[PDB]
């Protein structure tokens, strides 16, 4: 099965509060002990808030992290602290992004919401794992 | 250089995982030529959990540089 990080396309009001989810999908059996990518959004039409772990982290309250570098460019951490059996193994929901939409963006129009430069996740064995990017957005209505 | 402790051209999660597992004290050596160079964020010529703390805020783009 093959290793994806995709960010899903969700609808949205202006003036609104959104949620984005950011998903792994293809976990193989040797797991995801770490990673690190860059999310851009388009900052003209969302306002960043704050990003969680998803249900798919372990310990994140340790193994995971989100920073808002500068307007519209967030940067992704996570690490097993154990380098042991923390791991995540499932596939779902590894960060959701929650934003406030703007009430100026006008409905209809998106507001793009990428992975941006290389990504690195790390297996169990601290080998690089490849994933296949596919790019996500909030849909105005 | 100072924070690719695989070599590998890049600062990433990976080095921060290997700098984890030699603060663990599973890892002695890095794949990188010098350690110290490599691994030493702080300026005091060793690895402890306080260079392991930089880079998270280097990979958070919390600083830009170390
Ligand atoms: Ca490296
Ligand atoms: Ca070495
Ligand atoms: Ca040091």
């Amino acid at each position: 099965t093959g290793f994806n990080l995709s960010i899903d396309t969700v609808e949205g009001n202006p003036g609104s509060s959104v949620v984005v989810p950011v998903k792994l999908s293809g976990i193989s059996k040797n797991g995801i002990s770490t990673a690190d990518f860059t999310v851009t959004y388009d900052a003209t039409k969302l306002e960043y808030i704050s990003g969680d772990a998803g249900s798919i982290v372990t310990n994140p309250g340790v193994n995971f992290g989100i920073n808002k570098e500068s307007d519209g460019k967030l940067k992704v951490l996570f690490l097993d602290y154990t380098m042991s059996t923390g791991y995540i193994s499932t596939d779902g929901v590894f960060a959701n992004l929650n934003f406030n939409i703007k009430s100026s963006a006008a409905i209809g129009s998106k507001a793009e919401v990428s992975i941006s430069g290389t990504p690195t996740f790390g297996d169990s064995t601290l080998t690089p794992v490849v994933a296949k990017v596919t790019n996500g957005a909030v849909n105005l209505e | 250089k100072p924070g690719d402790v695989d070599g590998n051209g890049s600062i990433n999660s990976i080095d921060f995982a290997l700098m984890r597992n030699y603060l663990l004290g599973n890892l002695k050596d890095f794949p990188a030529e010098d350690d110290i160079k490599a691994g030493d964020l702080n300026g005091d010529k060793s690895i402890n959990i306080n260079d392991f703390a930089i880079m998270r805020m280097y990979l958070l783009g919390m600083i830009t540089k170390f």
